């Protein structure tokens, strides 16, 4: 692996992901805004 | 988390129960003749 | 200490009783031969005799044989004491008179005796749950006779009258209009809560929510049985907010006269539609209001609610019930009377509705509302219009006059029924100030 | 039913937060304190006392169903912006010529905003 | 031996009390049966306040559980801590109020007040010094508000010096649980205003918000609500049970709170209420306990303090904290929110610092508030009441038990009056 | 918190519905049984978990005639749609708006509004109501009007888009279409928000030239309309760079009150063989959406001026290449643009590459969907008028309408307001000379 | 100790601030879980300006996330540094703004402003000496503009003596992203002019130019574009985060760049920017930093400063560097280019030089320029607004949500009455 600083220009993208679903960890329940903790991220992993 | 799992399971249990009843209830409707 | 005695009257009542007791025996294990297969929760409905036998605290009464002479040869013959099932020998032949004056004054004595015996083997009686059809003789005639004397004796004791009310269109009796007006004139000041469950309604609900195009009086009784098992789940099973029989009156009947609450049940699915439904407390509550899931053909939207009592049997988390009643208290479709700011009773139990090998499905949660809508004015108006299409031509008056009912009564009865109209209207008006 | 206010806890019991998307009944915000007793307005049976100048609306609510509603229903939104005087007059006379839709439980509740170019 | 007699009443009372004793026993060691299977002897230094040792090292709770039909009582006996109570301390009947204050204060109440009073007497005369009596009840509904109010009145007459804290689930605002609730409440408060000392007010819509918005539970049970009321009911009586700097008992809380006789309806509130996933983003420090306790979203009574003035706040902190980190936060929360605190009273906040925190939390704090905003509750019940009495609604089931209308009318006046005192002192 | 109730009304609808909900499913995994073959919450925009692991479509198919809906109640997707969400009736509506807004249509309105309420009382944040119909048919033009109006009475100022099959520019599958179409536009001119329009003749050609399908049927067409409903709703289902919700299409398109008829056009609609020779790059995909041979509504956008165009880039679209393209298209003096709209190009760059239904169209790693409101739709309204008049002149085929509940006069008020609409497109066109 | 409350409103504000929290978490050593994993003790020295302490060494950003559509916060949470914010600071509402300034300002956003201001109040009183607020938004479109300026007005009337920095993404000259960007920009600038003390205008076209011509990026994403705005963000709040000589915090910068209260719109710039083919051709020195700073290629707003005069200029350096070179370079640029600077302000450039550079560089430099060239941006919005407003185009929704003709007339007249004092300095 390659460890480079977070300076602009070093934000290389993985062009293998085809899954891009967002999960609804912000939603509403019986009157109230439940703020769930995310168990999955972008892609379902 | 464990609590939720038990709850979701009970729902699947009822699911199968009702699923069965359906078949054993549709029969009495197909018994309209006999 | 939480006992209640059932006084099933008429073929209608004797048949609603069959289903009711099958469900009561199932709920508490009591076998068809009265013997709980190896706790004290049946005492609300079943008393235990020395010889380990749980006998029913009930009095099935018909002014003819047949109906009850079939419960004594049925699968529940070793459950009912061979004295509770009281039978006459000549039906009241659709004549309130032949059930309040003739064939009836010859059975009231025995009935009240069996009631006293069952009512002396009870430390604390919550009340008498009566079952009658507002159409036939026994159903109208005897219920009155019984209610009037029941009052004289057990005075304060509650008297809940679960009853089958004439339907908008369908009807299996030409003398129904009369009988009805008559019974609701005598049981208007001697009854308490009178839950009305019209059949046309159930017939429809069945076809629509259960997909049983051609039902039968059974399919009906079973659903009416689940309504009663819901009113008496706290007097037996455990709950978060328990409601005694005594409560269903205090917190429902507004003014003495307006004692005719309506009925409705939730999760009425068919184990196949219930596979695509969530049956959440909100879904179940909003459905107990939907005009298509009411047990008396009458759109409450064209009326004004006076006191709805919503019972919840199953896994009902308290906050769910709150958000539900709250969303109702916001929708415009539902409107209430001005004199009733707070207008909702809430009873949250824990025992999931039981499944009697029949039609509905096993559900986790289920509700049962008893609203006192003013939309039932149409019913009284319709019913009286019919009593007037006939008591004008003096039709079928010779029958009642020839068994007692001095003609004069028909009139005084329709007069009180006209007061019913007035009350419902006025008790729903408003004040500019 | 009066649909009171829970004061601090109202963002929960707002209509659109309790999953009610149809136009819902409003909530009464300020509670008015009165003093002394309040006289009886009715009798034992529930009938109003004779003096008692009464209301004029129907004793039942005006739920105007799918066959009682007027044909060619006016729109819920009307903002009269970048619209001619004739079209503005047509829309305003439409929503004024349907009066019973405006006063109903299942009513329209229109929003009439904007101003046409003179 | 400052002692306490917990008189429970009705479903709400018995149920809330069941959890009170569960919460209180866990802290004092008493086990399901009644044995001190606990550690720090400090949990046995002042067990007299709530327990009466019985030959055998068993500690029996000083609690007269009252009810009008053995029902919630069966559930109490079936629940975990249900054999802890003494069989005889359960006075019941055979009827039921049916959500009728009359059937609880006149009909089925009269023939069941002697039995309760007789147990209160055996549990009061067996005390070296009875600080007073607690009553967990529900102003909305019979029994708790019917037989309960009758009891308070009688206890008052006999013991007129001892305190009479009344924890009351007040008729919630948005949704209701009894149609005759307006009537019931109006009547019950007309009695409490002139028979009690510290009536805390615990609406339920409030507690529900604290459960879904603060603790973050997507499935609340009446049990979780009970625990929260059982924690406030515990904070008020910590200094009369455990050591600590600036100690403060029940009489003190009143003296340093009730301004003028009547004005005494307080609003409770706990402090370290956090989430099973937010206890990683917060910090248990006195500063934060101060903020949570003084935010109008933690109070257990829908009456936005903001629409009003605090005549006297009470803060019982349990834990080892720095007096100057507490004394200071009080001054600041008063000097940086002046419009919401009466200016005709300096230092509108008392302060107790006990030294044994609720098992599991480093620091805690209960909040007793005598706000002027409590008018909203009484003014809502009066409006709901006037909407009914005006048109004799559900009143035959009251005048048919004997209640004359003068009684009902009086009730409204007393309540309507009290509704003024609060606004007189809410605007200089 | 991003749900979208879809009311599919009429053969066209029930049929575009089949196509739309198949794509919806293959995208989130929901199999033809609901049960998602997982062993996450994105599906909520269109599906509603029962808890037993069954995902039920959030839709209300409504058709006064059986047949169409009945083939959905007995087919691959027969266990997905909750029975009471497929509400058919008994008798048809004989291509007669009248028996769709007055007689055999005001009977199913009560139940459909009922179902729509339950599918709304379960949403934690509704975005709008996507109504799919055909301007030219009983239910399509009749039930929609009644449904739309009654919706406005309830859900007041709530979004209500309208994907529609606009009357054809020459083909047509009815003789009374013109009438129903003019009547429908009138009852929805003030009750609908942004009604998207896709002509069939157009898609027919786009399928013979760009998708190499010599004999296209309604399904080839229906499935392309499903790709458009995806891009319009993609932002509220998958992550992206410039999200676009269903409340912005009403603001960044509908210019003045009446004018609310955007037109649809898709990009990378290529065909395998002709994709082994194409760099389908942001620019190519964009320039294509503005070519007067792809506009899925035969209306040569050159014979008119653009009023507002919102592009929706779905896939691997470098944000910079978008700004570049829109610039190039702006320079091109061929494409025109009104003066009262300096900035007329809206952009939404999502990330989920277009989904491939096991059937047709290529697997593109980039695709756009334009929704412009060209003033060139005026020709269409004029053509519809020529037709309405060529018949109204002899009050032809009006007996049927007066034979239901449409008072002759209504026909006049309708075309009269359609003439107003045409005069409006003239004003919104002329450029202030000052 | 100084604190900054970070507000992020809108999709653009949420994404830019998410990248900024990534940047500053890398700078301070905060891992995605929220701990400290670093190398120097200079990172915890001034960490109490963007990070609140929690239990067990958790550092949590003091950021309020505001959006009327809870969908972009979802991607922010699903990103790498998602489990670092407070769940109670995730103030969202179920709604859709639809890019209406009217809907973000005079309707549904007004139903969220109370909860937002509650969270902002909590974060502001959980401090020792608050210095101000940093709001990230985009003028073009809704939510960031309408709701953002509503919070600007509310926070300004609550705290009138605190520095408000608005990082605003202005509408683009070449292409556009919302149809009603002239309307939103006109109303939002009308709100910004008499309100905020500092406004940094970032234009996306200028970001594309500095990503293609300077960085030579092949596939620039919004992460890349947001990163340079984040770099200017980290550069401006440097002196109160790391030690150095001639410290200049936000208020000192505001004093030294605004000569008049209305002239607070700035043009940011970062300039250790070098291409992938040229960092090994790079000739690292302070004069090339000045050269790559001042040239009209790294300006992050689409306003050529050569087409006007610099009113005021700031440079915040970051790295161990000599003072002679810095001082002589920023005298030399003014002495050489004399027509690009105002003559009535002698030496119209400020210098701050901190010691600790970003991890990966040895010298960094942040440019702030208050110049006459912002007249081009405001004028461009003026003819776009006038062409859209003469024909009453797209005014349908702005008047349907409640606003009026005079709103837009006043906004355009105020933006012209700011275009006049900008151009009067070009002619003295
Ligand atoms: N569940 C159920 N309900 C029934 C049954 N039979 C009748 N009913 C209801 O009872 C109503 C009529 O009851 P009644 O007319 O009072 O019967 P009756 O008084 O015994 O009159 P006769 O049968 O002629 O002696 C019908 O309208 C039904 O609604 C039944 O077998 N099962
Ligand atoms: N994609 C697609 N378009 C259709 C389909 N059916 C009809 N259309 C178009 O829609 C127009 C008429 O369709 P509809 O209005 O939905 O027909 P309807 O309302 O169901 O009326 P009837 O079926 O004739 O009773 C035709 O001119 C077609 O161009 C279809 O199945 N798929
Ligand atoms: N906190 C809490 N409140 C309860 C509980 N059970 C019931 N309540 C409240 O008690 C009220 C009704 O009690 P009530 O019917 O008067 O009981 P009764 O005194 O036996 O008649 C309801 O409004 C409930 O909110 C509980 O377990 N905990
Ligand atoms: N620098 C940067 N700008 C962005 C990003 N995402 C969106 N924008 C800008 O945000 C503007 C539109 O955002 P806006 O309409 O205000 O979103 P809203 O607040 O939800 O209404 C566009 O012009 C984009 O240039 C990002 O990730 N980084």
């Amino acid at each position: 692996v390659h460890g480079l600083p977070f300076l602009p220009g070093t934000s290389f993208k993985d062009s293998t992901k085809t899954a891009f679903h967002r999960s609804q960890t912000l939603g509403y329940r019986n009157g109230y805004a439940v703020v769930r903790r995310p168990t999955v991220g972008i892609g379902g992993d | 988390e464990q609590e939720r799992e038990l709850c979701a399971e009970f729902r699947r249990g009822l699911g199968s129960f009702n699923q069965q009843l359906a078949k054993e209830q549709k029969a009495q409707h197909n018994y309209l003749n006999s | 200490q939480r006992e209640c005695i059932s006084v099933h009257v008429g073929q209608a009542g004797v048949q609603i009783g069959n289903a009711c007791w099958e469900l009561y025996c199932l709920e508490h294990g009591i076998q068809p031969d009265g013997q709980m297969p190896s706790d004290d929760s049946f005492n609300t409905f079943f008393s235990e005799t020395g010889a380990g036998k749980h006998v029913p605290r009930a009095v099935f009464v018909d002014l003819e044989p047949t109906v009850i002479d079939e419960v004594r040869t049925g699968t529940y013959r070793q459950l009912f004491h061979p004295e509770q099932l009281i039978t006459g020998k000549e039906d009241a032949a659709n004549n309130y008179a032949r059930g309040h004056y003739t064939i009836g004054k010859e059975l009231i004595d025995l009935v009240l005796d069996r009631i006293r015996k069952l009512a002396d083997q009870c430390t604390g009686l919550q009340g008498f749950l009566i079952f009658h059809s507002f159409g036939g003789g026994t159903g109208s005639g005897f219920t009155s006779l019984l209610m009037e004397r029941l009052s004289v004796d057990y005075g304060k004791k509650s008297k809940l009258e679960f009853s089958i009310y004439p339907a908008p269109q369908v009807s299996t009796a030409v003398v129904e209009p009369y009988n009805s007006i008559l019974t609701t004139h005598t049981t208007l000041e001697h009854s308490d809560c009178a839950f009305m469950v019209d059949n046309e309604a159930i017939y429809d609900i069945c076809r629509r929510n259960l997909d049983i195009e051609r039902p039968t009086y059974t399919n009906l009784n079973r659903l009416i049985s689940q309504i009663v098992s819901s009113i008496t789940a706290s007097l037996r099973f455990d709950g978060a907010l328990n409601v005694d029989l005594t409560e269903f009156q205090t917190n429902l009947v507004p003014y003495p006269r307006i004692h005719f609450p309506l009925a409705t049940y939730a999760p009425v699915i068919s184990a196949e539609k219930a596979y695509h439904e969530q049956l959440s407390v909100a879904e179940i509550t909003n459905a107990c209001f939907e005009p298509a899931n009411q047990m008396v053909k009458c759109d409450p939207r064209h009326g004004k609610y006076m006191a709805c009592c919503l019972l919840y049997r199953g896994d009902v988390v308290p906050k769910d019930v709150n958000a539900a009643i709250a969303a109702i208290k916001t929708k415009r479709s539902i409107q209430f009377v001005d004199w009733c700011p707070t207008g909702f009773k809430v009873g949250i139990n824990y025992q999931p509705p039981t499944v009697v090998p029949g039609d509905l499905a096993k559900v986790q949660r289920a509700v049962c509302m008893l609203s006192n809508t003013t939309a039932i004015a149409e019913a009284w108006a319709r019913l009286d219009h019919k009593f007037d299409l006939m008591y004008a031509k003096r039709a079928f008056v010779h029958w009642y006059v020839g068994e007692g009912m001095e003609e004069g009564e028909f009139s005084e009865a329709r007069e009180d029924m006209a007061a019913l109209e007035k009350d419902y209207e006025e008790v729903g008006m408003d004040s500019v100030e | 039913a009066t649909n009171y206010s829970a004061n601090q806890y109202e963002k929960a019991f707002s209509p659109r937060y309790l999953q009610n998307w149809s136009l819902a009944k409003p909530t009464k915000q300020r509670i008015s304190s009165h003093e002394g007793y309040t006289q009886i307005i009715a009798n034992d049976r529930g009938h109003l006392l004779p003096s008692v100048p009464r209301s004029k609306a129907s004793p039942w609510g005006s739920f105007m169903g799918t066959w009682d509603m007027p044909l060619k229903v006016p729109p819920a939104r009307v903002t009269l912006t970048s619209r001619t005087a004739a079209g503005a007059a047509s829309l305003t006379k439409w929503i004024q010529k349907n009066p019973n839709l405006l006063k109903a439980s299942n009513g329209l509740r229109p929003e009439i905003l904007g101003k046409p170019h003179d | 031996m400052r002692e306490i007699v917990h008189l429970q009443a009705g479903q709400c009372g018995n149920q809330i009390g069941a959890k009170f004793w569960e919460v209180i026993s866990d802290e004092h060691g008493i086990d399901p049966t009644g044995t001190y299977h606990g550690d720090s002897d400090l949990q046995l230094e002042r067990i007299n306040v709530y327990y009466n040792e019985a030959t055998g090292g068993k500690y029996v709770p000083r609690a007269v559980l009252v009810d009008l039909e053995p029902g919630t009582m069966d559930s109490v006996r079936s629940g975990p801590f249900g054999q802890i109570f003494r069989p005889d301390n359960f006075v019941f009947g055979q009827s039921g109020a049916g959500n009728n204050w009359a059937k609880g204060h006149y009909t089925e109440g009269a023939e069941l007040v002697d039995s309760v009073l007789d147990v209160v007497r055996k549990e009061a005369e067996s005390c070296d010094c009875l600080q007073g009596f607690q009553l967990t009840h529900s102003l909305g509904g019979g029994t708790g508000s019917g037989m309960g109010t009758l009891l308070i009145s009688k206890i008052r007459e006999e013991y007129p010096d001892r305190i009479m804290n009344t924890f009351s689930v007040v008729p919630s605002p948005k949704v209701s649980d009894t149609v005759v609730e307006p009537y019931n409440a109006t009547l019950s408060v007309h009695q409490l205003v002139e028979n009690t000392d510290e009536t805390y007010c615990i609406d339920n819509e409030a507690l529900y918000d604290i459960c879904f918005r603060t603790l973050k539970l997507t499935t609340p049970t009446y049990g979780d609500l009970n625990h929260l009321v059982s924690a406030t009911m515990s904070g008020v009586t910590t200094c009369l049970r455990f050591p600590g700097q600036l100690n403060a008992d029940l009489r003190k809380l009143a003296v340093n709170m009730v301004p003028f006789p009547r004005l005494h309806f307080f609003m409770p509130g706990f402090a370290p209420l956090t989430s099973r996933g937010s206890q990683q983003y917060r910090a248990l420090t006195v500063p934060e306990l101060t903020q949570q306790m003084f935010d109008a979203k933690n109070m257990m009574a829908a009456c936005d303090p903001r629409h009003g003035r605090y005549l006297t706040v009470a803060a019982v902190f349990r834990g080892r904290m720095s007096m100057k980190e507490v004394d200071e936060q009080m001054l600041n929360v008063q000097n940086k929110n002046s419009s919401y605190f009466v200016e005709w009273i300096p230092n509108n906040v008392k302060t107790a610092v006990c030294d044994i925190p609720p098992r599991g939390l480093k620091m805690s704090a209960t909040f007793i508030g005598n706000s002027t905003a409590i008018q909203e509750l009484f003014k809502r019940i009066s409006e709901q009441f006037t909407a009914m009495f005006r048109r004799k609604a559900f009143l035959h089931w009251y005048t048919g038990e004997g209640m004359d209308e003068m009684e009902f009318t009086e009730a409204e006046s007393n309540m309507n009056d009290l509704g003024n005192p609060v606004v007189t002192r809410g605007a200089c």
